[PDB]
RNA sequence: GGGGACGGGUGAAACAGGAUGAUCCCGCCGAGACCGCCGGCCGCGCAGGCGCCUGCCAAGACCGCCUCUGUCAAUCAAGGGCGAAGGCCGGGGGCUAGAAGGCGAUCAGACACCACCGUAUUCCCGGCCGUAAACGGUGCCGCCCCGCGGCCGGCGCGCGCGUCCCGCCGGCCGCCCAGGGAAACCGGGAGGCUCCGGGCUCUGGGGGGAGUAUGGCCGCAAGGCUGAAACUUGAAGGCAUU
């Protein structure tokens, strides 16, 4: 088990190569590409990547925009938020 | 502060010596 | 306008020299309000002044 | 095939006639395949919905927004990217909004946009770490790589071209009004140099 | 009689007054220290303000301005929230003046919270 | 040598509190430290008091009385005569002087 | 700023009570008029919420959200999974839920 | 005005003054009048005029007693022009500062709670009260500091009685209510019954949403002294 | 939108802002930070630390009790967790201040203090780092120990009867007789100590060299933790008096 112990854990493909600084920063966004996401309507941790910026829930069968690499960007979370609070004050 | 102005001064040497320490090695 | 402001009472002199007394003046030509202001040259009480700019009062707050 | 963000079939009835007809959009963050879109003066403020800018209020993260009235689509349409709106003037009908670049724009309040922010969002983030992620990245966009630098090429090819050593020669800085063959370097730069800000 | 708002504020550096239409969306005269005044250090004194405020009060008496309501103000915001050295001289000039009061206010801008002040932690070393 | 039971600061049973800073020197203080005085000084001279009251049109006016808490910091307070040097058995004397 | 029931008595009623889990077993108890209260989540797929508050009206069966999630509401009843739709037919004890 | 009739400053040369309406609940109901530019046809002199806040006093709006109504300033806005006369709607109400500042005093404790009131009318009023804690007639103790319990049944008794009182009103209800100041009273007899408390009363009023087209309101409550009862 | 020449800034200045109309006023509009006055010999937390509405989620002391258990304890190498700020790796953000830097001044020179501008930073999340005058400069568990009050949290004794009195208190504190100390001062201990011994763990042995050298460990780094010797030298230091 931790068959690599430093954080080459997705990066162990790459060898030595490419740098220290390349392999930590794809360390993050591999993570986050290959991991399960939580389907807003499966409620169930099955979304997972298809393309870049498109995500599917494996058992939901409903396909949504996302970040490239991640189902949810802290831009757009952000944003959802303000045209929330703006639209319930609109009306 | 001279107390706090030594001790920097005396990590500016111990990085020299560490460095230098690597150029000879 | 020049106007006419006799002293009232005589206040301990300030100006670090001791040199300019404190004086309060009533327009006795007037609506006789009771303001203080700066005196430079030896007086007593009952001395008129004939200035009144009006556009200042002496401070004397400690 | 060349865009990084998604794209997304929305199909509307035909009010022209009795079919129905399918739009391609540039898909906002948080769309999923099933969702109710309106585009309408009438529309609500939900993520996807396309209103015209006067309707949407200050402080809406825009994309997809319409440079004039009825151009179908001009500003904000990279992964990611979005507008918002600042300010409206309702004697002028105009609305300013701010472009990603920062630049203030003011836009007929007429004009139309879909509500959120363009979706692919950080995807520039992740390195490209080999030459040839970048080969398949940019096959799918036109032949513009690999780059060779003009200071690699002989005189005949580039102006700064080549001697003894690889050196730019006269400065790179080139004229607005330069010709067509020698605008090579920074054109009109202000400034050059890295600096604090 | 009539009344407009005299919104005179001092500060440290200079003192303003400015007679407006009652909602603030227009005015009537704004004078200040430095226009009466050729000493950058008097900008703030009372007797620039003295100057200043006889000047406003004739375009205030043209445009019919009976009477005034003062909003006294400082800097406040992160600093200050003390009056300057001429704030009392443009009310002193008014009512001396004959313009009739009725209303004096303070309108300092008091932060409920503030941000951060501009010195540094070991403060304006001077 | 201490100098103060207190240490300079009212903190009991604390171990950080509120920072605040200087009104003159804009300096951070913590809020035990600091003078913390009280005015409720009202906005106008008392002398321009009975101008402004005669003049004003309303009836019932009374003049705004103004509140504010000034924190200076120990140096900031000293100089200006805030609170003064105190003898060494003045020193442990408190209350209003 | 500015639960007695929304956690609490979920509990209760899983300690004392007969609760069904799941929409299949709701829609058959509702069709029955067999149940006191339905507790649907915000997850609920919008089709099958539509029809399970016209089967609720028809049996006059009163019909609650949970505060959202599925996966929520699950873990409010003590379960590892998904609960879209609670069907509760006998309660240990209060109801709040209702909330009128 | 000195510009209709009189020559006036060169750019109050062509300034005409229109007079502001207060809304018929105060018993003077002239606020003021407002100069703005004579229509030069590209904007009309009503429209510039059409919203304006002004801050008003009580103790001006119904003049008599200051010691009551002093203290309290109503934010007036015109929401219309009328035959020139610019009828203004209710922006509001805030205590003065001269108040706020008196009400703290040190070693006793300051509840305050903001609660927003949906209207009849539509609009959205967000109302700020405060309540501060007094020592008893014979205590022993100098600080008059609650306990959390007295802290907790006194910000309840607030939002209750404030629903209780407001729940239902409409602006024009809401207008003279806070002009009696009774809502004052409202919360005084069960902010009274837990404990004794220094002062209890609305700061401020926030108009969070407004209906549009408030020509309703506007004949309601300024229009007619009969219908302001 | 109005109305109009300066505005700023200061110890006095000067640099930037302003007839493309600044400052100033009011009306809005949006971001980010922050929770003012109440705010304390107040409280709480293992310390570091803790303040909008504080919904809801688990806890923690304290007090009360004829509830229960029956030595289940105290302190601790090795070992673990937590740890202000600054920093760091990588996102999110970015208002305000502002390490760098640039510019006025100030000086003999300031490249410093004071203006003005401003990057990193400051804020959020995911890791590091492991230090602070992290201080009550005072380890922890006990036992006794005199008065005089205050404050906060329970609980009783009574009394016309009030957030009153009186206790028991659990803590937070002031002052102090003995007692202690080189004294300053502690006296809820720094007392019960040359009349020297309840228990436990840590640390120091004249000053430099030196927290250096070297080895280890840990960290991405910055560094942290452990930790000499040669050599040199008569004082360094405490608290008080004039």
């Amino acid at each position: 088990m931790a068959k690599r112990t430093k954080k080459v854990g997705l990066t162990g493909k790459y060898g030595t190569r490419y740098g220290r600084a390349a392999r930590k920063q794809l360390l993050k966004i591999e993570t986050s590409q290959k991991a399960k996401y939580t389907c807003p309507f499966c409620a169930k941790d099955k979304v997972r990547r298809t393309a870049c910026g498109i995500w599917t829930c494996r058992s939901c069968s409903k396909t949504m925009a996302g970040g490239a690499y991640s189902l949810h960007t802290e831009p757009a979370n952000a944003a959802r938020a303000t045209i929330r609070r703006l639209r319930l004050a609109r009306e | 502060m001279r107390a706090k102005w030594a001790k920097k001064r005396m990590r500016k040497l111990k990085r020299k010596r560490r460095h230098m320490k690597a150029r000879s090695k | 306008e020049p106007i006419n402001a006799r002293v009232i009472e005589v206040l301990g002199r300030t100006s670090s020299r001791g040199g300019i007394t404190q004086v309060k003046v009533e327009f006795m030509t007037g609506e006789k309000r009771q303001i203080i202001r700066n005196v430079i040259g030896p007086v007593r009480k009952d001395d008129i002044l004939v200035l009144m700019e009006s556009e200042r009062e002496a401070r004397r707050l400690r | 095939r060349g865009r990084g963000a998604p794209l997304a079939r929305v199909q509307f009835p035909n009010m022209r006639g009795e079919g129905r007809v399918n739009e391609l959009f540039i898909a906002p963050e948080g769309m999923y395949t099933g969702q109710e879109v309106f585009s309408g003066n009438k529309a609500t403020l939900h993520i996807g919905n396309i209103l015209p800018v006067g309707n949407i209020p200050e402080g809406t993260y825009v994309c997809n927004v319409e440079e004039k009235p009825m151009d179908r689509g001009c500003l904000a349409r990279a992964s990611g990217t979005y507008c918002l709106v600042v300010a409206h003037n309702m004697e002028t009908n105009k609305t300013r909004i701010r472009l990603p670049s920062g630049q203030k724009k003011l836009i007929s309040s007429k004009a139309r946009a879909m509500i959120g922010l363009v979706a692919g969002g950080g995807r520039t983030d992740k390195p490209l770490l080999k030459a040839g992620n970048a080969y398949h990245k940019y096959k799918a966009k036109r032949n513009c790589w690999p780059v060779v630098r003009g200071v690699a090429m002989n005189p005949v090819d580039h102006p700064h071209g080549g001697g003894n050593h690889q050196h730019i020669g006269v400065s790179s800085c080139v004229p607005r009004n330069a010709v067509p063959g020698q605008k090579v370097g920074l054109i009109a730069a202000r400034r050059t140099g890295c600096s604090g800000g | 009689e009539a009344f407009a708002v005299c919104h005179i504020y001092a500060g440290k550096n200079d003192t303003f007054i400015h007679v407006t239409d009652l909602s603030g969306r227009e005015t009537i005269g704004r004078v200040s220290g430095g226009m009466k005044v050729k000493r950058h250090c008097d900008e703030p004194s009372a007797y620039a303000a003295m100057q200043a405020t006889q000047d406003l009060i004739e375009i205030i008496t043209d445009r019919g301005i009976t009477a005034v309501h003062i909003k006294i103000r400082a800097d406040g915001g992160t600093g200050k929230r003390v009056y300057g050295g001429g704030s009392a001289a443009g009310i002193r000039a008014l009512v001396r003046g004959g313009i009739k009061i009725g209303r004096i206010e303070d309108s300092t801008p008091i932060p409920t919270d503030r941000t951060r002040h501009k010195g540094g932690r070991r403060g304006r070393r001077l | 040598p201490v100098k103060r039971r207190n240490n300079g600061r009212s903190k009991y049973n604390c171990g950080h509190t509120n920072i605040v800073r200087c009104q003159n020197c804009h300096r951070c203080v913590p809020k035990d430290k600091v003078i913390k005085r009280f005015t409720i000084r009202n906005i106008v001279d008392n002398t321009i008091a009975d101008d402004v009251l005669n003049a004003c049109v309303i009836q019932g006016f009374a003049i705004p009385k103004l509140y504010n808490k000034v924190q200076y910091c120990v140096s900031c307070s000293i100089h200006n005569h805030i609170v003064r040097v105190r003898s060494r058995e003045d020193r442990k004397i408190r209350t209003p002087p | 700023s500015t639960q007695d029931s929304i956690s609490l008595t979920l509990t209760l009623v899983v300690k004392s009570g007969k609760y069904t889990l799941g929409t299949d077993q709701a829609i058959r108890n509702i069709r029955d008029g067999k149940a006191q209260l339905v507790f649907m989540a915000n997850n609920c797929p919008p089709l099958v919420k539509s029809q399970v508050d016209y089967l609720c009206h028809l049996s006059k069966t009163p019909v609650r959200v949970f505060a959202g999630s599925s996966r929520e509401l699950g873990i409010a009843v003590g379960r590892q999974f998904n609960v879209s739709i609670m069907t509760i037919l006998e309660a240990g004890d209060a109801d709040l839920t209702s909330i009128l | 005005k000195k510009i209709t009739q009189r020559k006036n400053p060169d750019p109050y040369l062509k300034k005409e003054w229109y007079p502001v309406i207060a809304p018929a609940h105060f018993k003077s109901r002239h606020i003021g009048q407002t100069p703005v530019t004579k229509t030069a046809g590209l904007r009309v002199a009503t429209d510039v005029i059409n919203h304006r806040v002004y801050e008003v006093n009580l103790g001006d709006l119904n003049p008599g007693a200051e010691d009551l109504n002093g203290n309290t300033k109503f934010y007036l806005q015109t929401q219309l022009v009328s035959d020139g006369k610019c009828l203004t709607n209710f922006h509001g109400m805030d205590i003065t500062r001269h108040k706020y500042g008196s009400l703290f005093r040190k070693g006793c404790d300051c509840i305050d709670v903001f609660m927003d009131i949906p209207t009849t009318d539509g609009y959205l009023l967000r109302v700020f009260v405060i309540a501060f804690t007094d020592r008893f007639r014979f205590q022993r103790r100098k600080n008059c500091h609650v306990k959390g319990r007295v802290i907790r049944m006194m910000r309840a008794g607030i939002y209750e009685t404030l629903h209780n009182e407001l729940g239902k009103v409409s602006i024009p209800v809401l207008v003279t209510k806070l002009s009696n100041f009774e809502v004052n009273a409202k919360l005084t007899e069960a902010l009274q019954k837990i404990t004794m408390c220094r002062d209890v009363m609305i700061r401020r009023v926030k108009v969070v949403k407004r209906p549009r087209n408030t020509m309703e309101l506007l004949s309601t409550m300024h229009d007619s002294n009969q219908v302001r009862n």
